[PDB]
């Protein structure tokens, strides 16, 4: 029975991430938003984490 | 040009406050950051402890600020200043230019770069003996 | 301080006691012993103005490479106290001036 555990990196320590794009996502959601609206009786469309 | 000269006073009594100054022309404040080499005849070399323009004083870790730094820069006698001295840390005070320049390895907002530390002028130095 | 060095007409692959971990850029002088110093080769592809060809430059890419120092057209000046100023990412600031080396020429 074997086990793998974490070992030490070699070079320079770096952290995850994710890229998304710049413009299109906020297009995306402005869309969504107006169709948030229109199915929500015309309100103003807040998100919050 | 940067030129460079010392006018420490080359005696100091034992657990007394020194100011050893050095002299400099052609620059200022901002330009250049002002670092100090530990020398002496037949010893290592090392930095005590040194200035930042905006006066914030950087040191040793190990020496975790026996000695305080100031300086004046309009006589641009900028000054390294020892209080408690002991023959230990009796080394010539060369006035060093310090500049800055960055190696960037990684996202810039994450934090991973950091400075590749240029040393390009070294001060005269003054010798000072402890009685 | 350890002495290394070679004859005259061979050049003193002199490698810096450290090991490069992460990121690497080096800094490389001609000392005096008392008086000012300056800089030779300050970055692993810096060539500063009045510094000739003999010196090798290895790029930093494809990390694991050695920083290693070889110098010829030897004089008088490059007996001193040579000191590898190497700066590393994960061991951070270098309080020390790196491995001193130095140069011994006889004949
Ligand atoms: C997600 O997006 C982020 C930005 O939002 C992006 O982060 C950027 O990533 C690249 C590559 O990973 C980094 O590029 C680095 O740039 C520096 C200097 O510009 C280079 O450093 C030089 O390296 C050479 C040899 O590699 C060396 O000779 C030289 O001395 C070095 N210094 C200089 C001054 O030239 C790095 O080499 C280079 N990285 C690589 C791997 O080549 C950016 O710095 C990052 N940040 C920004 C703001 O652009 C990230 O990559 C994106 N992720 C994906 C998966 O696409
Ligand atoms: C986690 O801690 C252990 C012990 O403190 C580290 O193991 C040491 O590793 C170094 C070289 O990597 C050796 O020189 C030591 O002899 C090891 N110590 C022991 C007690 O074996 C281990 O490297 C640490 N892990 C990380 C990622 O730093
Ligand atoms: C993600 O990768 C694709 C293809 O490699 C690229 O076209 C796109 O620009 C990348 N995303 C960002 C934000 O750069
Ligand atoms: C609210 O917005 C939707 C879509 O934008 C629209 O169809 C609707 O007419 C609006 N409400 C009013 C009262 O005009």
């Amino acid at each position: 029975q074997v086990f793998y555990k974490t070992g030490d990196i070699i070079g320079d320590i770096r952290k995850a991430y994710c890229n998304i794009s710049g413009a299109q996502w906020h297009k995306v959601l402005g869309r969504v938003a107006n169709k948030l609206k229109e199915h929500f009786n015309n309100k103003t469309i807040v998100f919050k984490p | 040009q940067v030129q460079l000269q010392e006018s420490g006073p080359g005696l100091v009594k034992p657990s007394e406050t020194l100011s050893v100054t050095c002299s400099v022309s052609g620059d200022s404040m901002n330009n250049y950051y002002w670092t100090w080499i530990r020398q002496s005849p037949g010893k290592g070399l090392e930095w005590i402890g040194y200035i930042s323009d905006r006066e914030s004083a950087t040191y040793n870790p190990s020496l975790n600020s026996r000695v305080v730094i100031s300086r004046d820069t309009s006589k641009n006698q900028l000054s390294l200043k020892l209080n408690s001295v002991t023959p230990a840390d009796t080394a010539v005070y060369y006035c060093a230019t310090a500049r800055r320049g960055q190696r960037i390895y990684g996202v810039v907002s994450f934090g991973e770069f950091f400075y590749y530390y240029s040393m390009d002028v070294w001060g005269k130095g003054t010798t000072v003996t402890v009685s | 301080v350890r002495p290394l060095s070679v004859a005259l007409g061979e050049t003193a692959r002199i490698s810096c006691g450290r090991q490069a971990l992460g990121s690497r850029a080096v800094q490389w002088y001609q000392h005096r012993p008392g008086q000012a110093p300056i800089l030779l080769i300050y970055n692993n592809q810096d060539r500063p103005s009045g510094i000739p060809e003999r010196f090798s430059g290895t790029p930093d890419i494809n990390f694991g490479t050695r920083a290693t120092l070889t110098i010829s057209g030897v004089e008088a000046g490059d007996e001193a106290d040579y000191y590898c100023h190497m700066w590393d990412s994960r061991s951070g600031f270098s309080w020390s001036f790196g491995g001193a080396t130095r140069l011994t020429v006889l004949g």
